[PDB]
DNA sequence: ATCAATATCCACCTGCAGATTCTACCAAAAGTGTATTTGGAAACTGCTCCATCAAAAGGCATGTTCAGCGGAATTCCGCTGAACATGCCTTTTGATGGAGCAGTTTCCAAATACACTTTTGGTAGAATCTGCAGGTGGATATTGAT
DNA sequence: ATCAATATCCACCTGCAGATTCTACCAAAAGTGTATTTGGAAACTGCTCCATCAAAAGGCATGTTCAGCGGAATTCCGCTGAACATGCCTTTTGATGGAGCAGTTTCCAAATACACTTTTGGTAGAATCTGCAGGTGGATATTGAT
């Protein structure tokens, strides 16, 4: 038939990094898959609105950090924002 | 002939379902209910059983906290005793009602 | 005349365990009718946003998605059927 | 040879991917090199911190394999994630146990 | 340069009330009203589309999304209107 | 020949180029047919006349013949439709619609 | 020497103010706490007049929205007297 | 720049409550108003200053403030937002 | 305090539904090298409007007295919901045709792309106009003491 | 019920700020008119998975009784609404200098646009593994009566 996309592989692979030993089952992957596709949307969204205020045709990383600031609580994203600026750095030196 | 007291056996339904997860309304009678207001909307239809699923997952969190806001505006009321007059007041605060 | 209307199929004893869950301890006669018009009225909101979403695919079937994208919508999100 | 970008942000998350989810959703014209790297570090770390709070809950319930429960009982406990989810319903995933002190028998 | 839409809201204004004014203040609500709907109606056309892996918006999309949006009587009307003009606009 | 505007070709007040372009700019959808923009402009017409339509009713009842804020508010609030579309929505020096509870009412 | 019973002004007061528009918080009052507010997050900032008059009008039908619920959540304990546990219990079945 | 959360006066926290409808005020009830609007403030200017600084100005707008109450939630008609 | 009826725990057990490891085929990705195009920053700077100081005056904030009345503590009566055992009618579960959700393929109406030509909605600056705010006053409630 | 002290309704009326009203410029819009690309409706079809039916399964409805709680009534102390005196700080009217936003132009680092090669995540089917849910047991905490 066809393909059906889902961020499963990536959830596991990082669960791993975490708690080596710790499983998950199915309908928690579900509810993952559905965090990440709800956390993306609310991000690129956001972006996406800073853009069109600023009469900007691309949305670059640092739309994608406003975004972050703007959506977040407090703590979560200090570090959200902490990351994002560590891969984009790594990225480049590269 | 052992006998509880009035709220002995309730509490103990507290502290049991707050426990599990498991749905509460009876599948069929939801699935039964479900599908006739669909059929004010459109005839001959069809639900995946995950549809089914998902409505009755969202119902029943979806009274369950209209229950806590409940609990709240009976205690207001210095009551002990949910009344329909505290499931209005919640309501109607949640802007439900207005 | 049979022995139950739908709505009345959401029984007394499944709405005494939904409260309990929210931590009801003694419960009104009068709340069950009660509960049952608010049930009511919210299937109706989101059935019908579900719905529309059916016709609008052109299908006779309502997916769990239609239902995710119905609930999202009435701001009532839910995650584990796509989400 | 041929590395992926995930590797060079040094990434678990599908950077292509995010780049062309990003695209395809009509978020933009244009879509800059970097912002789907730090999306994805973003969507990463996120995804580490919920796992983390129900391991922990998986843990305590003396079980291996994270449920929905645990998920909720981490998001709720959690004043931070339970703010960010605060209109979302977990599947399958109970509520905290809390009973209002009134309620209980007079000792 | 900023647009608005001060002179069609103008124009229906003078329709429904020939003798009716409006002070700035109420129009600038007007127009606040106005691009607000249609942010609210072309967001809801926007996911529609995509839900259904369409990469186009057409007068079906809004109608949809018109249907989704506002409240029972007034889409009744709001179709009315808007299939009405795309029928007269499509014979010319 | 002649060159005739497409809101006069849908029988509109609004305009459908606007709109049209408007859509387009606001990165939507790849593409935009063509009645898309009519459809529109016919719906935003027709809830801007039943709102002052509404309106300067609430002026002509307060003796005004200029519509201000609080007869937009007022035919909003007092329209259950209205009301709902706008449901959480602030209209500027719009007031409230009187009303007072009856248990703080004397006698 | 005439006095009117009390309440009486009250309920011409609520007759009044539902009955007009015009803000209620003193105006430079009101800019100096958004100036605050705002410096203490970031300083060296300016404000447009006109952002500190939607600030206001936001406020203010916030707080009027505000003041209906805890009405009815003080008249929902049988009281006439709005006292803390209603604002508080409006802003938790709120939300907030 | 210290105390003005004291600008709003007893008399304007009366004023609101009574286009709020409220014939009967407690005395603890104009602290309490202070503290909540505190925190509604905080979160809209929060907002509209992360908005004015992504744009790199030092001028808040009327737009900041509109775009940070459509985050909220609280849509208000009549700045341009 | 003294049992006595039950509910709740805990340590251990084992079967199986759901989790996992495994190979393979592969279209759809995702990465890579080249050519062309452009969004938007650095640079200069015109011009709106923001901060600010000045001054006058009255609207309105503050502080007080005084007593009316309401929050809330306490007592209380009947009414009504919690508990419970009693009896079966409805929900749940596992099995079977076929209705539609889809994958695939075709082909045209309709949507880009691009070049001109043409109509027009803003607006910079005017001068003229008109609805109503706010002051005045006297006819009409609405309140509260008696 | 009558009466005095106030507040309120309200139509008439004049000054002024805010609204309607051109005159002229116009570049950014919108429209007309070939040429090129293609999205997705439409027709056909294959394989799920959904509606339905039988039967093994496990809740719910029903009437009795009584204890406890909703809410009516009573009471009192203190606190909050009126009314009032005093004066200050908001508000209103202006002018001023400048910072900072927003227009315009030059130009390059970054992004789009194929085209080609490699790789990889999702799918299908087959086989073996395993975390834990109930089910037992016996100990013990809980609750309610005496």
């Amino acid at each position: 038939k066809s393909r059906k996309e889902s961020y499963a592989i990536y959830v596991y692979k990082v669960l791993k990094q975490v708690h080596p030993d710790t499983g998950i089952s199915s309908k928690a992957m579900s509810i993952m898959n559905s965090f990440v596709n709800d956390v993306f949307e609310r991000i690129a969204g956001e972006a996406s609105r800073l853009a069109h205020y600023n009469k900007r045709s691309t949305i670059t990383s640092r739309e994608i950090q406003t975004a972050v600031r703007l959506l977040l609580p407090g703590e979560l994203a200090k570090h959200a924002v902490s990351e994002g600026t560590k891969a984009v750095t790594k990225y480049t030196s590269a | 002939p052992h006998r509880y007291r009035p709220g002995t056996v309730a509490l103990r339904e507290i502290r049991r379902y707050q426990k599990s997860t498991e749905l509460l309304i009876r599948k069929l009678p939801f699935q039964r209910l479900v599908r006739e207001i669909a059929q004010d909307f459109k005839t001959d239809l069809r639900f995946q059983s995950s549809a089914v699923m998902a409505l009755q997952e969202a119902s029943e969190a979806y009274l369950v906290a209209l229950f806590e806001d409940t609990n709240l505006c009976a205690i207001h009321a210095k009551a002990v005793t949910i009344m329909p007059k505290d499931i209005q007041l919640a309501r109607r605060i949640r802007g439900e009602r207005a | 005349k049979v022995l139950r209307d739908n709505i009345q199929g959401i029984t007394k004893p499944a709405i005494r365990r939904l409260a309990r869950r929210g931590g009801v301890k003694r419960i009104s006669g009068l709340i069950y009718e009660e509960t049952r018009g608010v049930l009511k009225v919210f299937l109706e909101n989101v059935i019908r946003d579900a719905v529309t979403y059916t016709e609008h695919a052109k299908r006779k079937t309502v997916t769990a998605m239609d239902v995710v994208y119905a609930l999202k919508r009435q701001g009532r999100t839910l995650y584990g059927f796509g989400g | 040879k041929a590395k992926t970008r995930s590797s060079r942000a040094g990434l678990q998350f599908p950077v292509g991917r995010v780049h062309r989810l990003l695209r395809k959703g009509n978020y933009a014209e244009r879509v800059g090199a970097g912002a789907p790297v730090y999306l994805a570090a973003v969507l990463e770390y996120l995804t580490a911190e919920i796992l983390e709070l129900a391991g922990n809950a998986a843990r305590d319930n003396k079980k291996t394999r994270i449920i929905p429960r645990h998920l909720q009982l981490a998001v709720r406990n959690d004043e931070e994630l339970n703010k960010l989810l605060g209109r979302v319903t977990i599947a399958q995933g109970g509520v905290l146990p809390n009973i209002q002190s009134v309620l209980l028998p007079k000792k």
